[PDB]
């Protein structure tokens, strides 16, 4: 219950202060679609995927670790709120066809970083 | 780490009482462009008009012919770690 | 540094919520967990309205900046919980609430972001 | 603190050869159902085939006429936290 917290806020922080480093050097690069925001969504999209694998294979495996690496580092790892800005801008600078990209490129980026990860992992066990 | 002043602000074509400026834009998401001009020659005082990112060039008209015109420009732009935020301005002098 | 500090205070406030939040009631609709949407909705309204008023206070410190945008916005939001719901509906063969929850959240994430951001620029 | 079982699994249509059994699905993301039979005597093999999460009926159809059987059927189901995981059984039995 306190354990539990303290996994959330490791796990957590280690995920936050990794996207804050990624953003800060990297977004800059190419404003159209932040390379850096990408990057952490297709990265946790791609862990959080080998972990449905994982975990499955792992029935016993502790709960503090599968918190602290799901809502703990890929839930701070991750972000919808950023790209949720990045695009809004795009839409008020008047630039639609990189607001719907960038829409497209996280939701399915991710879903496939999530389907890579998950089949790597039941073909790498069985 | 990127600069969100624009550059080469230039008068393209002009009248003597309008002028039609350029600029190349920043490498930057710009959602709009602060226009300012007003006459060099002391208190006019300083006229303002915005322009959509989209956009980078902007007509000034109802000038006067024959006069001193300073005209700046800076940009309403979204970057990561500081969100909507305002430039430095570029300025140039024209004399109608 | 010092502002590390913020992203991880904020960041670990925010991930704390999300973890209450989405425990206590993501079960209550497994079509379109709850929990996690809620954080995003609210997430996308504060970044919403963080936006528009930061406009009109340049100068307010980039420490208080980094701690609520990328630190409490940050740890509150979640994408890869958003993904790996849909994918676990894509792969019940459960379809249409799996593109019904890519529109609720990335359309409803956009709208908060508008709410909060006119409604801050439609007062001053 | 849902339950990932599902419930009412029973035998809806008997062949002597085969059998139509029927579930409700527990209310959770349930990706994929599993369902597991063997004569309950001694020995059997166990076999277990599985069927699409949008499905709640499934047909079993190498059966020997007269002899008891054991069905059982679980969930690999998505929830928040534990994300894949199995569910525990529910079971019957029945002859021919
Ligand atoms: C479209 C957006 C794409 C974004 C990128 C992510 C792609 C995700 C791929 C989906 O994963 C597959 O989905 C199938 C369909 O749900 C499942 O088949 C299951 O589906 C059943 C029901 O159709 C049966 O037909 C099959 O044999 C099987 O059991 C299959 O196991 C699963 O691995
Ligand atoms: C689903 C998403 C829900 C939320 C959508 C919010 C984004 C829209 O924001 C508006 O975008 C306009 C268009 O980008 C801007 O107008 C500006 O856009 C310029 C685009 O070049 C000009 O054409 C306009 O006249 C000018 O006022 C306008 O100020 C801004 O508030
Ligand atoms: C009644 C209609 C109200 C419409 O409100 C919108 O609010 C924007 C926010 O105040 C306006 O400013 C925007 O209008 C454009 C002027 O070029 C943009 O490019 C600038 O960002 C500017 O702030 C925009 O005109 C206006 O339609
Ligand atoms: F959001
Ligand atoms: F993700
Ligand atoms: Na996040």
């Amino acid at each position: 219950m306190i354990k539990s917290l303290f996994a959330v806020i490791i796990g957590g922080s280690v995920g936050c202060t990794l996207r804050w480093l990624l953003s800060t050097k990297f977004n800059s690069l190419f404003p159209n679609l932040p390379p850096g925001t990408l990057v952490v969504n297709l990265l946790a999209g791609l862990i959080i995927g080998t972990m449905l694998a994982y975990f499955l294979r792992q029935p016993h495996l502790d709960p503090f670790w599968k918190l602290m690496i799901t809502t703990g580092l890929c839930g701070g790892l991750s972000t919808f709120s950023t790209f949720s800005v990045e695009v809004f801008a795009l839409l008020q600078a008047g630039n639609y066809i990189w607001a719907l990209t960038s829409v497209l490129v996280h939701v399915i980026g991710s879903l496939i970083m999530t389907a890579l990860g998950f089949f790597i992992i039941t073909i790498l066990f069985a | 780490s990127v600069s969100s002043v624009p550059t080469k602000l230039e008068v393209v074509a002009a009248t003597p009482t309008s002028l039609l400026i350029s600029w190349d834009a920043p490498a930057v998401t710009v959602v709009h462009y602060v226009i300012t001009y007003g006459e060099t020659g002391g208190n006019s005082p300083v006229q303002e008009f915005t322009v959509p990112g989209s956009k980078s060039t902007a007509t000034i008209s109802g000038l006067k012919p024959g006069v001193d015109y300073t005209i700046t420009v800076y940009t309403m732009y979204y970057s990561y770690s500081d969100l909507y935020s305002y430039s430095s301005p570029i300025s140039i002098n024209y004399r109608t």
